[PDB]
Protein backbone atom coordinates (compact mmCIF):
# COMPACT_ATOMS: atom_id res chain seq x y z
CA UNK A 1 0.00 0.00 0.00
CA UNK A 2 2.57 2.62 1.20
CA UNK A 3 5.28 3.14 -1.52
CA UNK A 4 9.04 2.94 -0.66
CA UNK A 5 10.54 6.45 -1.19
CA UNK A 6 14.16 5.66 -2.16
CA UNK A 7 14.95 9.20 -3.50
CA UNK A 8 18.24 10.61 -2.11
CA UNK A 9 16.90 14.21 -2.44
CA UNK A 10 13.74 13.56 -0.27
CA UNK A 11 15.95 11.97 2.46
CA UNK A 12 18.27 15.06 2.28
CA UNK A 13 15.26 17.46 2.67
CA UNK A 14 14.01 15.30 5.61
CA UNK A 15 17.47 15.41 7.30
CA UNK A 16 17.49 19.27 7.07
CA UNK A 17 14.07 19.37 8.86
CA UNK A 18 15.14 16.81 11.57
CA UNK A 19 18.30 18.88 12.40
CA UNK A 20 16.31 22.20 12.42
CA UNK A 21 13.73 21.04 15.08
CA UNK A 22 13.93 22.90 18.46
CA UNK A 23 13.20 20.63 21.51
CA UNK A 24 11.78 23.25 23.99
CA UNK A 25 9.60 24.95 21.27
CA UNK A 26 8.08 21.61 20.12
CA UNK A 27 7.31 20.95 23.86
CA UNK A 28 5.18 24.17 23.94
CA UNK A 29 3.13 23.17 20.82
CA UNK A 30 2.78 19.48 21.90
CA UNK A 31 1.15 20.58 25.20
CA UNK A 32 -0.66 23.76 23.88
CA UNK A 33 -4.17 25.03 24.81
CA UNK A 34 -5.73 27.09 21.94
CA UNK A 35 -7.47 30.36 23.00
CA UNK A 36 -8.50 32.03 19.68
CA UNK A 37 -7.74 34.34 16.72
CA UNK A 38 -5.95 37.64 17.48
CA UNK A 39 -5.45 38.98 13.88
CA UNK A 40 -6.92 37.39 10.67
CA UNK A 41 -4.73 39.71 8.46
CA UNK A 42 -1.30 39.29 10.24
CA UNK A 43 -2.42 35.63 10.86
CA UNK A 44 -2.04 35.74 14.69
CA UNK A 45 -3.58 33.34 17.22
CA UNK A 46 -3.31 33.01 21.03
CA UNK A 47 -2.39 29.85 22.97
CA UNK A 48 -1.71 28.90 26.58
CA UNK A 49 1.21 26.71 27.59
CA UNK A 50 1.38 25.86 31.32
CA UNK A 51 0.32 29.24 32.86
CA UNK A 52 1.75 31.61 30.20
CA UNK A 53 -0.12 33.25 27.31
CA UNK A 54 1.58 33.16 23.87
CA UNK A 55 1.07 35.03 20.57
CA UNK A 56 1.59 32.66 17.56
CA UNK A 57 1.87 33.42 13.78
CA UNK A 58 -0.37 30.52 12.62
CA UNK A 59 0.46 31.22 8.94
CA UNK A 60 4.15 30.41 9.62
CA UNK A 61 3.19 27.32 11.76
CA UNK A 62 0.73 26.05 9.03
CA UNK A 63 3.45 26.59 6.35
CA UNK A 64 5.92 24.51 8.38
CA UNK A 65 3.16 21.91 9.04
CA UNK A 66 1.95 21.49 5.38
CA UNK A 67 5.62 21.34 4.18
CA UNK A 68 6.26 18.66 6.91
CA UNK A 69 3.19 16.49 5.96
CA UNK A 70 4.21 16.72 2.28
CA UNK A 71 7.76 15.56 3.12
CA UNK A 72 6.77 12.58 5.35
CA UNK A 73 3.71 11.51 3.25
CA UNK A 74 5.65 11.92 -0.09
CA UNK A 75 4.13 9.96 -3.10
CA UNK A 76 1.38 8.51 -0.78
CA UNK A 77 -1.16 11.41 -0.92
CA UNK A 78 -4.95 11.31 -1.30
CA UNK A 79 -6.98 13.19 -3.93
CA UNK A 80 -9.33 16.24 -3.95
CA UNK A 81 -11.45 15.66 -7.11
CA UNK A 82 -13.29 18.66 -8.69
CA UNK A 83 -19.93 20.65 -14.23
CA UNK A 84 -17.99 23.29 -12.16
CA UNK A 85 -14.51 22.60 -13.67
CA UNK A 86 -11.25 24.68 -13.38
CA UNK A 87 -9.25 25.62 -16.54
CA UNK A 88 -5.47 26.35 -16.23
CA UNK A 89 -5.41 28.84 -19.17
CA UNK A 90 -8.41 30.96 -17.96
CA UNK A 91 -7.01 30.89 -14.36
CA UNK A 92 -3.87 32.93 -15.32
CA UNK A 93 -6.09 35.81 -16.68
CA UNK A 94 -5.85 37.48 -13.20
CA UNK A 95 -2.30 38.58 -14.23
CA UNK A 96 -1.95 41.75 -16.39
CA UNK A 97 1.84 41.06 -16.58
CA UNK A 98 1.18 38.15 -19.01
CA UNK A 99 0.39 40.45 -21.99
CA UNK A 100 1.01 37.58 -24.48
CA UNK A 101 -0.40 34.12 -25.37
CA UNK A 102 3.13 32.54 -25.62
CA UNK A 103 3.85 33.70 -22.00
CA UNK A 104 0.64 32.08 -20.60
CA UNK A 105 1.31 28.92 -22.73
CA UNK A 106 4.96 28.59 -21.48
CA UNK A 107 3.78 28.05 -17.85
CA UNK A 108 1.35 25.21 -18.85
CA UNK A 109 4.02 23.57 -21.14
CA UNK A 110 6.52 22.92 -18.26
CA UNK A 111 3.69 21.64 -15.97
CA UNK A 112 1.97 19.30 -18.54
CA UNK A 113 5.34 17.70 -19.53
CA UNK A 114 5.94 16.92 -15.81
CA UNK A 115 2.24 15.81 -15.29
CA UNK A 116 3.26 12.11 -14.95
CA UNK A 117 5.73 13.11 -12.16
CA UNK A 118 3.24 15.60 -10.55
CA UNK A 119 0.42 12.97 -10.51
CA UNK A 120 2.65 10.15 -9.12
CA UNK A 121 4.89 11.90 -6.49
CA UNK A 122 2.42 14.64 -5.36
CA UNK A 123 -1.12 13.48 -6.46
CA UNK A 124 -1.48 16.70 -8.59
CA UNK A 125 -3.58 15.12 -11.39
CA UNK A 126 -3.39 17.02 -14.71
CA UNK A 127 -5.76 15.81 -17.48
CA UNK A 128 -5.86 17.14 -21.09
CA UNK A 129 -8.91 16.64 -23.38
CA UNK A 130 -7.67 18.17 -26.68
CA UNK A 131 -4.49 17.61 -28.73
CA UNK A 132 -1.12 16.78 -27.00
CA UNK A 133 0.41 19.98 -28.50
CA UNK A 134 -2.66 22.11 -27.49
CA UNK A 135 -2.44 23.85 -24.08
CA UNK A 136 -5.77 25.81 -23.73
CA UNK A 137 -7.64 22.50 -23.01
CA UNK A 138 -5.29 21.45 -20.12
CA UNK A 139 -7.15 21.33 -16.73
CA UNK A 140 -6.54 20.10 -13.12
CA UNK A 141 -8.31 16.91 -11.92
CA UNK A 142 -7.17 16.54 -8.26
CA UNK A 143 -4.93 18.10 -5.54
CA UNK A 144 -3.20 16.21 -2.61
CA UNK A 145 -5.17 15.77 0.65
CA UNK A 146 -2.57 16.36 3.42
CA UNK A 147 -5.13 16.81 6.25
CA UNK A 148 -8.55 15.04 6.51
CA UNK A 149 -11.44 17.51 6.80
CA UNK A 150 -9.38 20.36 5.29
CA UNK A 151 -9.90 21.70 1.74
CA UNK A 152 -7.56 24.67 0.97
CA UNK A 153 -8.74 28.05 -0.43
CA UNK A 154 -8.63 28.17 -4.28
CA UNK A 155 -8.03 32.00 -4.11
CA UNK A 156 -4.24 31.18 -4.16
CA UNK A 157 -4.67 28.52 -6.96
CA UNK A 158 -3.91 30.92 -9.96
CA UNK A 159 -0.84 32.13 -7.97
CA UNK A 160 0.10 28.45 -7.30
CA UNK A 161 0.06 27.66 -11.05
CA UNK A 162 1.94 30.92 -11.88
CA UNK A 163 4.71 30.07 -9.32
CA UNK A 164 4.61 26.39 -10.46
CA UNK A 165 5.98 27.34 -13.91
CA UNK A 166 7.79 30.68 -13.34
CA UNK A 167 9.25 30.00 -9.81
CA UNK A 168 9.81 26.15 -9.58
CA UNK A 169 13.21 25.12 -11.06
CA UNK A 170 12.71 21.96 -13.23
CA UNK A 171 16.48 21.45 -13.86
CA UNK A 172 17.63 19.98 -10.47
CA UNK A 173 15.97 17.07 -8.57
CA UNK A 174 16.27 18.34 -4.93
CA UNK A 175 15.49 22.05 -5.79
CA UNK A 176 12.48 20.96 -7.93
CA UNK A 177 11.02 18.73 -5.17
CA UNK A 178 11.84 21.30 -2.40
CA UNK A 179 10.20 24.05 -4.52
CA UNK A 180 6.96 22.06 -5.22
CA UNK A 181 6.46 21.22 -1.46
CA UNK A 182 7.06 24.95 -0.67
CA UNK A 183 4.44 25.84 -3.36
CA UNK A 184 1.87 23.35 -1.94
CA UNK A 185 2.28 24.59 1.69
CA UNK A 186 1.96 28.26 0.45
CA UNK A 187 -1.39 27.32 -1.22
CA UNK A 188 -2.54 25.10 1.72
CA UNK A 189 -2.02 27.78 4.47
CA UNK A 190 -5.27 29.62 5.41
CA UNK A 191 -5.79 32.89 3.44
CA UNK A 192 -5.28 36.35 4.98
CA UNK A 193 -8.48 38.34 5.69
CA UNK A 194 -7.58 42.05 5.26
CA UNK A 195 -9.37 44.38 7.73
CA UNK A 196 -12.56 45.92 6.26
CA UNK A 197 -13.94 49.09 7.98
CA UNK A 198 -17.38 48.01 9.29
CA UNK A 199 -18.13 51.44 10.95
CA UNK A 200 -17.73 53.13 7.49
CA UNK A 201 -21.07 53.92 5.75
CA UNK A 202 -19.49 54.00 2.21
CA UNK A 203 -19.19 50.15 2.01
CA UNK A 204 -22.16 47.88 1.06
CA UNK A 205 -23.86 45.34 3.44
CA UNK A 206 -22.78 42.33 1.28
CA UNK A 207 -19.06 43.39 1.48
CA UNK A 208 -19.40 43.65 5.31
CA UNK A 209 -21.20 40.26 5.54
CA UNK A 210 -18.65 38.27 3.45
CA UNK A 211 -15.75 39.72 5.54
CA UNK A 212 -17.55 38.46 8.72
CA UNK A 213 -18.04 35.00 7.11
CA UNK A 214 -14.32 34.91 6.10
CA UNK A 215 -13.40 35.60 9.80
CA UNK A 216 -15.93 32.92 10.99
CA UNK A 217 -14.48 30.30 8.59
CA UNK A 218 -10.85 30.91 9.69
CA UNK A 219 -11.66 30.74 13.47
CA UNK A 220 -13.68 27.46 12.95
CA UNK A 221 -10.85 25.91 10.82
CA UNK A 222 -8.21 26.76 13.49
CA UNK A 223 -10.26 25.53 16.47
CA UNK A 224 -11.41 22.24 14.90
CA UNK A 225 -8.97 21.22 12.11
CA UNK A 226 -5.68 23.18 12.13
CA UNK A 227 -4.70 23.57 15.86
CA UNK A 228 -5.67 19.94 16.93
CA UNK A 229 -3.31 18.68 14.18
CA UNK A 230 -0.55 21.20 15.22
CA UNK A 231 -0.73 19.94 18.88
CA UNK A 232 -0.37 16.28 17.66
CA UNK A 233 2.30 16.12 14.92
CA UNK A 234 3.95 19.59 14.51
CA UNK A 235 7.73 19.70 15.09
CA UNK A 236 8.77 23.36 15.56
CA UNK A 237 11.98 24.38 13.69
CA UNK A 238 14.48 26.79 15.40
CA UNK A 239 13.79 29.52 12.75
CA UNK A 240 10.10 29.75 13.81
CA UNK A 241 11.21 30.86 17.38
CA UNK A 242 10.65 34.57 16.51
CA UNK A 243 6.94 33.78 15.72
CA UNK A 244 6.25 32.41 19.31
CA UNK A 245 6.04 35.39 21.77
CA UNK A 246 5.01 35.37 25.47
CA UNK A 247 2.37 38.15 25.89
CA UNK A 248 1.55 37.43 29.61
CA UNK A 249 2.75 35.36 32.60
CA UNK A 250 -0.62 34.56 34.30
CA UNK A 251 0.76 34.10 37.94
CA UNK A 252 1.60 37.88 37.84
CA UNK A 253 -2.04 38.68 36.86
CA UNK A 254 -3.42 36.52 39.77
CA UNK A 255 -1.92 39.06 42.28
CA UNK A 256 -3.92 41.95 40.61
CA UNK A 257 -7.23 40.11 41.29
CA UNK A 258 -6.09 37.95 44.31
CA UNK A 259 -8.38 39.83 46.75
CA UNK A 260 -11.65 41.10 45.24
CA UNK B 1 -20.31 74.97 23.68
CA UNK B 2 -17.04 73.52 25.07
CA UNK B 3 -16.57 70.03 26.66
CA UNK B 4 -13.58 68.11 28.18
CA UNK B 5 -12.44 65.76 25.33
CA UNK B 6 -10.77 63.25 27.77
CA UNK B 7 -14.16 61.96 29.13
CA UNK B 8 -15.33 60.76 25.65
CA UNK B 9 -12.06 58.89 24.72
CA UNK B 10 -12.28 56.36 27.68
CA UNK B 11 -15.90 55.26 26.78
CA UNK B 12 -15.29 54.83 22.97
CA UNK B 13 -12.25 52.51 23.68
CA UNK B 14 -14.15 49.45 25.13
CA UNK B 15 -17.00 49.99 22.58
CA UNK B 16 -14.49 49.10 19.75
CA UNK B 17 -13.44 45.71 21.29
CA UNK B 18 -13.97 42.12 20.00
CA UNK B 19 -13.93 39.03 22.30
CA UNK B 20 -11.25 36.40 21.64
CA UNK B 21 -12.27 33.72 24.27
CA UNK B 22 -12.03 32.67 27.97
CA UNK B 23 -8.47 32.23 29.34
CA UNK B 24 -7.62 29.72 32.19
CA UNK B 25 -11.29 29.89 33.44
CA UNK B 26 -10.37 33.27 35.09
CA UNK B 27 -10.28 35.92 32.29
CA UNK B 28 -11.83 37.04 29.00
CA UNK B 29 -9.19 37.95 26.42
CA UNK B 30 -10.38 40.88 24.23
CA UNK B 31 -8.88 42.70 21.17
CA UNK B 32 -9.29 46.38 20.04
CA UNK B 33 -7.20 51.02 12.96
CA UNK B 34 -7.12 54.42 14.83
CA UNK B 35 -5.04 53.27 17.87
CA UNK B 36 -4.25 56.43 19.92
CA UNK B 37 -4.74 54.99 23.47
CA UNK B 38 -6.71 51.69 23.14
CA UNK B 39 -4.58 46.06 21.64
CA UNK B 40 -5.00 42.94 23.88
CA UNK B 41 -6.77 43.29 27.24
CA UNK B 42 -7.41 40.58 29.89
CA UNK B 43 -10.72 41.16 31.74
CA UNK B 44 -11.27 39.55 35.19
CA UNK B 45 -14.56 37.61 34.69
CA UNK B 46 -15.63 37.92 38.35
CA UNK B 47 -14.97 41.72 38.46
CA UNK B 48 -16.73 42.05 35.08
CA UNK B 49 -19.93 40.20 36.16
CA UNK B 50 -19.87 41.89 39.63
CA UNK B 51 -19.62 45.35 37.96
CA UNK B 52 -22.64 44.68 35.67
CA UNK B 53 -24.56 43.30 38.69
CA UNK B 54 -23.71 46.26 41.00
CA UNK B 55 -24.77 48.97 38.48
CA UNK B 56 -28.03 46.99 37.94
CA UNK B 57 -28.46 46.89 41.77
CA UNK B 58 -27.73 50.67 42.13
CA UNK B 59 -30.09 51.55 39.20
CA UNK B 60 -32.91 49.50 40.87
CA UNK B 61 -32.42 51.10 44.34
CA UNK B 62 -32.25 54.68 43.05
CA UNK B 63 -35.20 54.30 40.60
CA UNK B 64 -37.15 52.90 43.64
CA UNK B 65 -36.03 55.86 45.87
CA UNK B 66 -36.55 58.66 43.24
CA UNK B 67 -40.07 57.43 42.17
CA UNK B 68 -41.07 56.87 45.84
CA UNK B 69 -41.52 53.10 45.29
CA UNK B 70 -38.75 52.01 47.75
CA UNK B 71 -40.29 49.23 49.93
CA UNK B 72 -40.31 49.84 53.74
CA UNK B 73 -41.23 46.82 55.94
CA UNK B 74 -43.06 47.73 59.22
CA UNK B 75 -40.86 47.17 62.30
CA UNK B 76 -42.44 46.33 65.71
CA UNK B 77 -41.17 47.24 69.24
CA UNK B 78 -37.78 48.70 68.20
CA UNK B 79 -36.48 51.46 70.52
CA UNK B 80 -32.84 52.58 71.02
CA UNK B 81 -31.29 54.79 73.75
CA UNK B 82 -29.68 58.02 72.40
CA UNK B 83 -27.76 61.12 73.68
CA UNK B 84 -29.46 64.59 73.93
CA UNK B 85 -27.42 65.74 70.86
CA UNK B 86 -28.03 62.36 69.10
CA UNK B 87 -31.81 62.78 69.63
CA UNK B 88 -31.51 66.33 68.14
CA UNK B 89 -29.42 65.05 65.15
CA UNK B 90 -32.10 62.42 64.36
CA UNK B 91 -34.97 64.93 64.87
CA UNK B 92 -33.35 67.20 62.22
CA UNK B 93 -32.64 64.46 59.58
CA UNK B 94 -35.94 62.43 60.20
CA UNK B 95 -37.31 63.68 56.81
CA UNK B 96 -34.05 62.66 55.01
CA UNK B 97 -34.07 59.18 56.62
CA UNK B 98 -37.70 58.66 55.39
CA UNK B 99 -36.37 58.85 51.77
CA UNK B 100 -34.59 55.50 52.40
CA UNK B 101 -37.50 53.76 54.15
CA UNK B 102 -36.04 54.55 57.58
CA UNK B 103 -39.18 55.91 59.26
CA UNK B 104 -38.90 56.85 62.95
CA UNK B 105 -40.13 59.16 65.77
CA UNK B 106 -37.93 60.97 68.39
CA UNK B 107 -39.20 60.58 72.01
CA UNK B 108 -38.09 62.99 74.88
CA UNK B 109 -31.67 59.82 78.47
CA UNK B 110 -33.84 60.03 75.24
CA UNK B 111 -35.10 57.26 72.85
CA UNK B 112 -35.48 56.49 69.08
CA UNK B 113 -38.67 54.68 67.90
CA UNK B 114 -38.03 53.02 64.51
CA UNK B 115 -41.42 52.41 62.81
CA UNK B 116 -40.18 51.24 59.33
CA UNK B 117 -37.01 49.79 57.72
CA UNK B 118 -36.34 48.82 54.04
CA UNK B 119 -36.23 44.98 53.58
CA UNK B 120 -32.54 45.37 52.58
CA UNK B 121 -31.69 46.82 56.04
CA UNK B 122 -34.32 44.72 58.02
CA UNK B 123 -32.33 41.64 56.83
CA UNK B 124 -28.86 43.10 57.64
CA UNK B 125 -29.62 44.49 61.15
CA UNK B 126 -31.33 41.15 62.11
CA UNK B 127 -32.66 42.35 65.49
CA UNK B 128 -29.30 43.91 66.53
CA UNK B 129 -30.40 47.30 67.94
CA UNK B 130 -26.69 48.24 68.45
CA UNK B 131 -25.78 47.55 64.77
CA UNK B 132 -28.91 49.56 63.71
CA UNK B 133 -27.85 52.42 66.05
CA UNK B 134 -24.23 52.49 64.72
CA UNK B 135 -25.41 52.43 61.07
CA UNK B 136 -28.05 55.23 61.41
CA UNK B 137 -25.54 57.38 63.40
CA UNK B 138 -22.94 56.72 60.66
CA UNK B 139 -25.26 58.28 57.99
CA UNK B 140 -26.45 61.14 60.30
CA UNK B 141 -22.76 62.10 60.86
CA UNK B 142 -22.03 61.77 57.10
CA UNK B 143 -24.87 64.29 56.35
CA UNK B 144 -23.71 66.55 59.24
CA UNK B 145 -19.98 66.45 58.26
CA UNK B 146 -20.87 67.05 54.51
CA UNK B 147 -19.36 63.60 53.67
CA UNK B 148 -22.73 62.76 51.99
CA UNK B 149 -25.14 65.30 50.40
CA UNK B 150 -28.97 64.84 50.78
CA UNK B 151 -31.29 63.31 48.12
CA UNK B 152 -32.61 65.94 45.67
CA UNK B 153 -36.14 64.66 44.83
CA UNK B 154 -37.18 68.13 43.42
CA UNK B 155 -36.60 66.68 39.89
CA UNK B 156 -39.44 65.08 37.85
CA UNK B 157 -34.75 58.99 31.62
CA UNK B 158 -33.18 58.40 35.11
CA UNK B 159 -29.40 58.59 35.59
CA UNK B 160 -28.80 56.68 38.86
CA UNK B 161 -25.07 57.71 38.86
CA UNK B 162 -26.17 61.40 39.26
CA UNK B 163 -27.60 60.33 42.70
CA UNK B 164 -24.95 57.59 43.43
CA UNK B 165 -22.98 59.61 46.07
CA UNK B 166 -26.24 60.11 48.13
CA UNK B 167 -26.44 56.36 48.87
CA UNK B 168 -25.76 55.62 52.59
CA UNK B 169 -22.60 53.45 53.18
CA UNK B 170 -24.71 50.67 54.81
CA UNK B 171 -26.72 50.27 51.52
CA UNK B 172 -23.54 50.65 49.43
CA UNK B 173 -21.87 47.79 51.39
CA UNK B 174 -25.03 45.61 51.12
CA UNK B 175 -25.26 45.97 47.33
CA UNK B 176 -21.47 45.35 46.90
CA UNK B 177 -21.90 42.01 48.79
CA UNK B 178 -25.02 41.04 46.74
CA UNK B 179 -23.14 41.81 43.47
CA UNK B 180 -20.04 39.84 44.63
CA UNK B 181 -22.04 36.74 45.74
CA UNK B 182 -24.23 36.59 42.60
CA UNK B 183 -21.18 37.12 40.29
CA UNK B 184 -19.41 34.36 38.28
CA UNK B 185 -16.24 32.97 39.94
CA UNK B 186 -12.66 31.96 39.00
CA UNK B 187 -12.69 28.37 37.75
CA UNK B 188 -16.16 28.80 36.23
CA UNK B 189 -16.77 27.74 32.60
CA UNK B 190 -17.85 30.50 30.18
CA UNK B 191 -18.74 29.91 26.51
CA UNK B 192 -17.61 32.51 23.86
CA UNK B 193 -21.33 33.57 23.66
CA UNK B 194 -21.36 34.01 27.50
CA UNK B 195 -18.07 36.06 27.26
CA UNK B 196 -19.55 38.20 24.41
CA UNK B 197 -22.69 39.05 26.48
CA UNK B 198 -20.53 39.89 29.58
CA UNK B 199 -18.16 42.26 27.70
CA UNK B 200 -21.15 43.77 25.74
CA UNK B 201 -22.99 44.47 29.04
CA UNK B 202 -19.75 45.71 30.77
CA UNK B 203 -19.20 48.23 27.92
CA UNK B 204 -22.72 49.64 28.68
CA UNK B 205 -21.73 50.26 32.37
CA UNK B 206 -21.05 53.79 33.70
CA UNK B 207 -17.72 52.61 35.21
CA UNK B 208 -16.47 49.40 33.46
CA UNK B 209 -12.81 49.66 34.67
CA UNK B 210 -13.33 48.57 38.33
CA UNK B 211 -15.20 45.96 40.45
CA UNK B 212 -17.65 46.84 43.31
CA UNK B 213 -14.78 47.10 45.90
CA UNK B 214 -12.86 49.66 43.74
CA UNK B 215 -10.17 47.26 42.34
CA UNK B 216 -9.41 47.06 38.52
CA UNK B 217 -11.66 44.81 36.38
CA UNK B 218 -9.20 44.55 33.43
CA UNK B 219 -5.44 44.60 32.60
CA UNK B 220 -3.87 45.34 29.13
CA UNK B 221 -1.24 42.69 28.15
CA UNK B 222 -0.03 44.13 24.77
ZN1 LIG C 1 -14.71 43.39 44.12
ZN1 LIG D 1 -16.23 40.24 44.22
Amino acid sequence: ERVNVNLTSIKKLREKVDDSIHRELTDIFANLNYVGVVDEERRLAAIQHDLKLFLIDYGSVCYELFYQIGLTDFANFGKINLSDDIVLYNLLSEFDELNDDASKEKIISKIWDMSSMLNEYYSIELVNDGLDNDLKSVKLKSLPLLLKGYIPSLVKLPFFIYRLGKEVDWEDEQECLDGILREIALLYIPDMVPKVDTSDASLSEDEKAQFINRKEHISSLLEHVLFPCIKRRFLAPRHILKDVVEIANLPDLYKVFERC
Amino acid sequence: GKTITDFSISRSVLAKYEVINQVDKKFILIRCQSIHNCLLVLVDQHACDERIRLEELFYSLLTEVVTGTFVARDLKDCCIEVDRTEADLFKHYQSEFKKWGIGYETIETSLLEIKTLPEMLTSKYNGDKDYLKMVLLQHAHDLKDFKKLPMDLSHFKLYWWKYSSCVPTVFHEILNSKACRSAVMFGDELTRQECIILISKLSRCHNPFECAHGRPSMVPIA
